[PDB]
């Protein structure tokens, strides 16, 4: 004499992305041209 | 096209070679590498 239904469905989803980048650059561009030296008293050179 | 022998005739020449490359001059051996001498 009687008929029930019932029906129950659920769904759940999840997604994360994580992203790092990282860059460095260095240049370095050395030109001598010589040295300098001055003279110390406790050289004992002349010139001093 | 000057070679070595140009520059050693020339005493103007064979002085700036003498001087721009410290041939008069010894090398100090420090404990932190070698360096021309003043």
């Amino acid at each position: 004499f009687i008929t029930a239904n019932s029906e129950y469905s659920e769904s759940s989803s999840f997604k994360n992305t994580e992203t790092e980048k990282s860059m460095y650059t260095s240049s370095r561009y050395l030109f001598p041209q010589g040295r300098i030296d001055f003279t110390t008293p406790d050289s004992g050179f002349d010139d001093v | 096209g000057d070679t070595l022998n140009d520059v050693i005739q020339d005493p103007t020449r064979r002085n700036k070679l003498i001087n721009d490359n410290n041939l008069l001059k010894g090398i100090i051996m420090g404990r932190d590498g070698p360096v021309p001498s003043s």
